[PDB]
C-alpha cells in the first residue's frame, strides 16, 4: 500500500473563541492545521472476495495530534467514525453514528473485532430495531455515558455529486470541539482540495476527557452483489478516497466582520511573507523591511513550576477578625511560606474599592512574591480615598503615608454592622496632632501633647496645648462619609530571596531540550531552557545578562543553573515588497554563520541551500552576515529598500528590460550597493 | 506552617565544646532570623544573636567571642558552636525565628522549638533502676486511687515521663525536678485513677531519657494483701 | 544595651480580674515591643508584638497599650488557662533583651488535698535505696508544710519536696514529699506517716502506711 501526499492552500481554519467580534483582528496560539503540509492518500477500493473475505484499505493511523478527516462522499460512503485509545478494551470509546433519524452515541467499553464493517441491508426484519446493525459489536458492558443528540452532524447532498468537506477534531480534556462543515467545487476536476478561504464553527462539544491515542476510519460496503455493472456499480462507480492530517501547536491570525465572519488566515510559521502580518498586527505589509520572529513556535504545554510550598495563606484571620484598632498602631501581619488564594478575599464584603496600585489584579494571582504582608485598620469613610499612592498628607494620610512606589491593593469595605454602637465608639482615635510627615510604612505611637510655643506642656494641655489621639464617633447615625471602613493594604514585597508566597498553579515536569515556555517563579520567557555551568551565588535567583533580558533563573525546586538561550536568531530581517506586488522575500541574517534553524532544519519552505538557481534566489556573504534571496550586480540605484553596510534592496524586473524588444524579464529580488552620486 | 526540631546533647564537660542542632521544617530558609536563645534556670531569659541566610552573624557584648553560629543552607539546618563552656552555661536553649522588615517593622519571635537542657557537669549517665508506686487498700480515700512512678538515682535533667504511651491525661503530674546529695535527681508521675479500674486497664509507665537511651517500661500493680486466696 | 524592667513580680487575683503588667526601660523604644507566654515549661509564645498588634491565635482578652518608656499590658478576663510567667522583649536595637518575668498567680477557694502516702515498694527495698513519698493532689496556693513523723518522732530534714505549678484547668497545685533513706534506715522503723497541716484541712491528717502490713 503506497500512499503520496497533498499540499492544502489556505484551507482547515477554526474559530478559535465561542463568541462574535466585529471589525476586531485577535491574535490566539493555540491548536490548529498548517497549510502545504503532506496528507496522506489512502485511495479506498470497495471488493468482495468471499461471504466472509473483505478487502477494505482500513490501516490504524495513529493520531499523535489531531486531524482533519474530509466527507468527500457521494452518497453515504462515510456515515460513522471510530476513537480508540489501546484497541484493547481499556479505555473508554466514542462513536459518532449520524445515521437515518439515529444520532446515538456509545462510550462503552467494549472489544468488537478488529475490522468493522457497515452495510445497509436488514438481516432479518431490521425494521422494528435500530437502523443500526449488531454486526458492530460483539458483546457488552457498564454503559458510562450516552447521547441523544436529534441533530445530524452529517452534511449529505445526493445532488452534486462533489463534496469537499472540511471537518476537524480537538481532543482536549475539556471539550471535543467538533467542526463540521460543506461546500461545493465549481468544476469538476480530480479529487484534490479547491484553493481558497475557509473557517469552521462548533457544533457540539463533549465534555468528557478521553485519552485518544488510536484512530480509525469507517466506510460503508454497499456492495449487494458480486460482479460488475449491476444496479450499483459502473452507474454510481464512486470508490472515494479521503485524507488525514496533522496538528502543530503555532500562532495563528483571524479576522472578523461586521457579521463575524472570516475573510483569511495567516500562519507566522509558514513564510517570511506572513512573519510581519503576526508581529505587526496587519496585513498589507509596505514596502522595506521589519523586525520579526523565526518559523519557531510554542509547544503544545508550558512549564510553570513553582517553589514546592502546600500552606494556605491565613488571609480569612485577617480580615473577618474580631476587633481592629485605630490608625496609629495598624496590625501590620507578613504573610510567608504559604500558598496564596486569592478567591477567599472576595467571598468576605461588596468591597467599596478595590485600587490595585502597581500590579494588576490579573496577573496578581500567580507571580510568586516575596513577602506580603497585611495591614488592618479603621479609617473615616469619605477618607478612604486618601489612602493611596500620592494624596498629599490629610489629617488621616499621617498615620499610615502610603509611599510613591507601592505594589498592591488597597481593600475597604464599610462594618457599620459590627463597628458602631450607641454608647462604646470611643475605641476608635486618629493622630491629629503631629510634628512632621510621618514615613512611608512608619508608625508614631506617643501619647505626649504638643507644645504651643509659649510654655512646653510637660504631660498638661492646659491653656492651648490639646491631648493628641482624638476620637472619631463611628456612631450609626451618619451618613456615608462619616462610617467606619476597615481598611486592609496589602503590599508586597519583590527582593532577590527564594519567594515564599505564590499562586495556585500546579507544577509540572522539566523538559531541557525543548524550547518551552518559560514560567518560573513569575518570570516569562520564551527561549531554549538548557542546562549550563554559569556561576551564581548561592541564595540568588533571577539572574542576568549584560542586556536587560534574563539569561538564566535557577529552578525553584531543585537549585539548578539553567540558561536561556533564545529559540530564534533574533537578527533575521525579512524584506517585503508588498502583498500588492509580489510574494518574493529574501531573507537577511544579522551577523550570523551559516544557516543552521535548530528548529526548522528540513522544512518545507526553506530559503537557503538555493546556490544553483536562476532568476534571483541566491545566497550571498555580507558584512552584516548573509544575504539569500537576491543576486548582485555592479550597478547603482536610490534607496529603495536598506540593507545595511552600505547595500540596500531593491524591487525591479531585470538590468536589461526593453519594452519595445520581445524578451520580458522576471521580477526577482535584485540587490545593489549604494553610490553618492 | 513551620516547626523547629532541636537536636544535641545533654551532658556536656567542661572546658569543651557545645553545639546542637535544629532543623527546619515549614519553609526555606530565607525569612527568618534563625537562631538560639538561652535560658538558665529559674532566671530570665537572656539573646543569643541572629544569623541570616547571607552569612550575617550579631552576637551580645557579655558572651560575644565564646559563640561561632553557623548555617547550612545545603541541608536547612544551623548550629550553635559554644565554647569554654562553664557551670553558668547551664540553661534551657531554645530555637526561635525573628524578624524584622526592611520598612521598620519588628516582629517578634513567631516559631518557637521545644528546648534542650544543656547541663555542664562531669557525672554519670545513670538511667535505669526506676522504681514504680504500688497502690494499696487505705489509700483509696474518696473513691480514686494514685499511681506513681519514682524515677530514682537518675542524673540527666530532661524527661518525658508519660503513662500507658501517652493514653491517660487526666490526673497525670509532673514534679519538678530535685538534686540529693549524692547528685542525682528523683521525681515521680502519679496520676488520679479509679478504684473501679485497678485490675482492668494497664498501668504501663513509659520513662525516656535522650542522653541515657534507655526508654524502658514498667506496669504498675497493686499489693496482693490476701497471701492465701 | 537596653535593660527591661517589670515592675509587679506577682500578680495574684481571682477570675474575671484584669492583671496590668507594666515595662519600663531606659532607652525610649518607640513602638516595637512583646509579650510573651510559656505556663508550663515550654518555649515562650508571642501573645502581642510592637506592643498592640495581636498574633495570628491570641484570645482577645489580651490588650498592649503605651509608648516610650512606659509599656502595660491588660488582661480583660482571667481565664484559667492563663497561669504563666510573662516576658517583655526590646525590639529596636541589635541586642534584644528580656524583662526579668511576672509569675501571674490565681487565687481559687480553699480546697482540701487528698494525702494518699505510697507504701515502701518491695522492688526498691533490694537495692537498698526506699523513699516514701507524701503527695497533695488539688489543694490550695502552695503554702502548706508538711513535717514527717516515723514511730513518734519527727525527722531532721532528711526529706525533700518538689512544688508543682498551678494547674491550668482546676487552678491548683501539688507535692510530693520523698523521704529518702538508706535500707538500714528502712527496717529498724515500722510507722511511717506524714502530718498534713493545710488551711482546709483543720484536723491534722494521721493517715499511716506500715511498712509492708497491709
Amino acid at each position: 500500500t503506497r500512499t503520496q501526499s497533498y499540499t492544502n492552500s489556505f484551507t482547515r481554519g477554526v474559530y478559535y473563541p465561542d463568541k462574535v467580534f466585529r471589525s476586531s483582528v485577535l491574535h490566539s496560539t493555540q491548536d490548529l492545521f498548517l497549510p502545504f503540509f503532506s496528507n496522506v492518500t489512502w485511495f479506498h477500493a470497495i471488493h468482495v472476495s468471499g461471504t466472509n473475505g473483505t478487502k477494505r484499505f482500513d490501516n490504524p493511523v495513529l493520531p499523535f495530534n489531531d486531524g482533519v478527516y474530509f466527507a468527500s462522499t457521494e452518497k453515504s460512503n462515510i456515515i460513522r467514525g471510530w476513537i480508540f485509545g489501546t484497541t484493547l478494551d481499556s479505555k473508554t470509546q466514542s462513536l459518532l453514528i449520524v445515521n437515518n433519524a439515529t444520532n446515538v452515541v456509545i462510550k462503552v467499553c467494549e472489544f468488537q473485532f478488529c475490522n468493522d464493517p457497515f452495510l445497509d441491508v436488514y438481516q432479518k426484519n431490521n425494521k422494528s430495531w435500530m437502523e443500526s446493525e449488531f454486526r458492530v459489536y460483539s458483546s457488552a458492558n457498564n454503559c458510562t455515558f450516552e447521547y441523544v443528540s436529534q441533530p445530524f452532524l452529517m452534511d449529505l447532498e445526493g445532488k452534486e455529486g462533489n463534496f469537499k468537506n472540511l471537518r476537524e477534531f480537538v481532543f482536549k480534556n475539556i471539550d471535543g470541539y467538533f467542526k463540521i462543515y460543506s461546500k461545493h467545487t465549481p468544476i469538476n476536476l480530480e479529487r484534490d482540495l479547491p484553493q481558497g478561504f475557509s473557517a469552521l464553527e462548533p457544533l457540539v462539544d463533549l465534555p468528557i476527557g478521553i485519552n485518544i491515542t488510536r484512530f480509525q476510519t469507517l466506510l460503508a460496503l454497499h456492495r449487494s452483489y458480486l460482479t460488475p455493472g449491476d444496479s450499483s456499480s459502473g452507474w454510481t462507480a464512486g470508490a472515494a478516497a479521503y485524507y488525514v492530517g496533522y496538528l502543530q501547536p503555532r500562532t495563528f491570525l483571524l479576522k472578523y466582520n461586521e457579521n463575524g465572519t472570516i475573510t483569511d488566515a495567516v500562519d507566522c510559521a509558514l513564510d517570511p511573507l506572513s512573519e510581519t502580518k503576526c508581529t505587526l498586527k496587519s496585513f498589507t505589509v509596505e514596502k522595506g523591511i521589519y523586525q520579526t520572529s523565526n518559523f519557531r513556535v510554542q509547544p503544545t504545554e508550558s512549564i510553570v513550576r513553582f517553589p514546592n510550598i502546600t500552606n494556605l495563606c491565613p488571609f480569612h484571620e485577617v480580615f473577618n477578625a474580631t476587633t481592629f484598632a485605630s490608625v496609629y498602631a495598624w496590625n501590620r501581619k507578613r504573610i510567608s511560606n504559604c500558598v496564596a488564594d486569592y478567591s477567599v478575599i472576595y467571598n468576605f464584603a461588596p468591597f467599596f474599592a478595590f485600587k490595585c496600585y502597581g500590579v494588576s489584579p490579573t496577573k496578581l494571582n500567580d507571580l510568586c512574591f516575596t513577602n506580603v504582608y497585611a495591614d488592618s485598620f479603621v479609617i473615616r469613610g469619605n477618607e478612604v480615598s486618601q489612602i493611596a499612592p500620592g494624596q498629599t498628607g490629610n489629617i488621616a494620610d499621617y498615620n499610615y503615608k502610603l509611599p510613591d512606589d507601592f505594589t498592591g491593593c488597597v481593600i475597604a469595605w464599610n462594618s457599620n454592622k459590627l463597628d458602631s454602637k450607641p454608647s462604646g465608639n470611643y475605641n476608635y482615635l486618629y493622630r491629629l496632632f503631629r510634628k512632621s510627615k510621618l514615613k512611608p510604612f512608619e508608625r508614631d505611637i506617643s501619647t505626649e501633647i504638643y507644645q504651643a510655643g509659649n510654655k512646653p506642656c510637660n504631660g498638661v494641655a492646659g491653656s492651648n496645648c490639646y491631648s493628641p489621639l482624638q476620637s472619631y464617633g463611628f456612631r450609626p447615625t451618619y451618613g456615608v462619609g462619616h462610617q467606619p471602613y476597615r481598611v486592609v493594604v496589602l503590599s508586597f514585597e519583590l527582593l532577590h530571596a527564594p519567594a515564599t508566597v505564590c499562586g495556585p498553579k500546579k507544577s509540572t515536569n522539566l523538559v531541557k531540550n525543548k524550547c518551552v515556555n518559560f514560567n518560573f517563579n513569575g518570570l516569562t520567557g520564551t527561549g531554549v531552557l538548557t542546562e549550563s555551568n554559569k556561576k551564581f551565588l548561592p541564595f540568588q535567583q533571577f539572574g542576568r545578562d549584560i542586556a536587560d533580558t534574563t539569561d538564566a533563573v535557577r529552578d525553584p525546586q531543585t537549585l539548578e543553573i539553567l540558561d536561556i538561550t533564545p529559540c530564534s536568531f533574533g537578527g533575521v530581517s525579512v524584506i517585503t515588497p508588498g502583498t500588492n506586488t509580489s510574494n518574493q522575500v529574501a531573507v537577511l541574517y544579522q551577523g550570523v554563520n551559516c544557516t543552521e534553524v535548530p528548529v526548522a532544519i528540513h522544512a518545507d519552505q526553506l530559503t537557503p541551500t538555493w546556490r544553483v538557481y536562476s532568476t534571483g534566489s541566491n545566497v550571498f556573504q555580507t558584512r552584516a552576515g548573509c544575504l539569500i534571496g537576491a543576486e548582485y550586480v555592479n550597478n547603482s540605484y536610490e534607496c529603495d529598500i536598506p540593507i545595511g553596510a552600505g547595500i540596500c534592496a531593491s524591487y525591479q524586473t531585470q538590468t536589461k528590460s526593453h519594452r519595445r524588444a520581445r524578451s520580458v524579464a522576471s521580477q526577482s529580488i535584485i540587490a545593489y550597493t549604494m553610490s553618492l552620486g | 506552617q513551620v516547626q523547629l526540631q532541636e537536636s544535641g546533647p545533654g551532658l556536656v564537660k567542661p572546658s569543651e565544646t557545645l553545639s546542637l542542632t535544629c532543623t527546619v521544617s515549614g519553609g526555606s530558609i530565607s525569612s527568618y532570623y534563625w537562631t538560639w536563645i538561652r535560658q538558665p534556670p529559674g532566671k530570665g531569659l537572656e539573646w543569643i544573636g541572629y544569623i541570616y541566610y547571607t552569612g550575617s552573624t550579631n552576637y551580645n557584648p557579655s558572651l560575644k567571642s565564646r559563640v561561632t553560629i553557623s548555617v547550612d543552607t545545603s541541608k536547612s539546618q544551623f548550629s550553635l558552636k559554644l565554647s569554654s563552656v562553664t557551670a553558668a552555661d547551664t540553661a534551657v536553649y531554645y530555637c526561635a525565628t525573628d524578624y524584622y522588615d526592611s520598612s521598620g517593622y519588628s516582629y517578634g519571635m513567631d516559631v518557637w522549638g521545644h528546648g534542650t537542657t544543656v547541663t555542664v557537669s562531669s557525672a554519670s549517665t545513670k538511667g535505669p533502676s526506676v522504681f514504680p508506686l504500688a497502690p494499696s487498700s487505705k489509700s483509696t480515700s474518696g473513691g480514686t486511687a494514685a499511681l506513681g512512678c519514682l524515677v530514682k538515682d537518675y542524673f540527666p535533667e530532661p524527661v518525658t515521663v508519660s503513662w500507658n504511651s501517652g493514653a491517660l491525661t487526666s490526673g497525670v503530674h509532673t514534679f519538678p525536678a530535685v538534686l540529693q546529695s549524692s547528685g542525682l535527681y528523683s521525681l515521680s508521675s502519679v496520676v488520679t485513677v479509679p478504684s473501679s479500674s485497678l485490675g482492668t486497664q494497664t498501668y504501663i509507665c513509659n520513662v525516656n531519657h535522650k542522653p541515657s537511651n534507655t526508654k524502658v517500661d514498667k506496669k504498675v500493680e497493686p499489693k496482693s494483701c490476701d497471701k492465701t486466696h | 544595651d537596653i535593660q527591661m524592667t517589670q515592675s509587679p513580680s506577682s500578680v495574684s487575683a481571682s477570675v474575671g480580674d484584669r492583671v496590668t503588667i507594666t515595662c519600663r526601660a531606659s532607652q525610649g523604644i518607640s513602638g516595637w515591643l512583646a509579650w510573651y507566654q510559656q505556663k508550663p515549661g515550654k518555649a515562650p509564645k508571642l501573645l502581642i508584638y510592637a506592643a498592640s498588634t495581636l498574633q495570628s491565635g491570641v484570645p482577645s482578652r489580651f490588650s498592649g497599650s503605651g509608648s516610650g518608656t512606659d509599656f502595660t499590658l491588660t488582661i480583660s478576663s482571667l481565664q484559667p488557662e492563663d497561669f504563666a510567667t510573662y516576658y517583655c522583649q526590646q525590639a529596636n536595637n541589635f541586642p534584644r533583651t528580656f524583662g526579668q518575668g511576672t509569675k501571674v498567680e490565681i487565687k481559687r477557694t480553699v480546697a482540701a488535698p487528698s494525702v494518699f502516702i505510697f507504701p515502701p515498694s518491695d522492688e526498691q527495698l533490694k537495692s537498698g535505696t526506699a523513699s516514701v513519698v507524701c503527695l497533695l493532689n488539688n489543694f490550695y496556693p502552695r503554702e502548706a508544710k508538711v513535717q514527717w513523723k516515723v514511730d513518734n518522732a519527727l525527722q531532721s530534714g532528711n526529706s525533700q519536696e518538689s512544688v508543682t505549678e498551678q494547674d491550668s484547668k482546676d487552678s491548683t497545685y501539688s507535692l510530693s514529699s520523698t523521704l529518702t533513706l538508706s535500707k538500714a534506715d528502712y527496717e529498724k522503723h515500722k510507722v511511717y506517716a506524714c502530718e498534713v497541716t493545710h488551711q482546709g484541712l483543720s484536723s491534722p491528717v494521721t493517715k499511716s502506711f506500715n511498712r509492708g502490713e497491709c
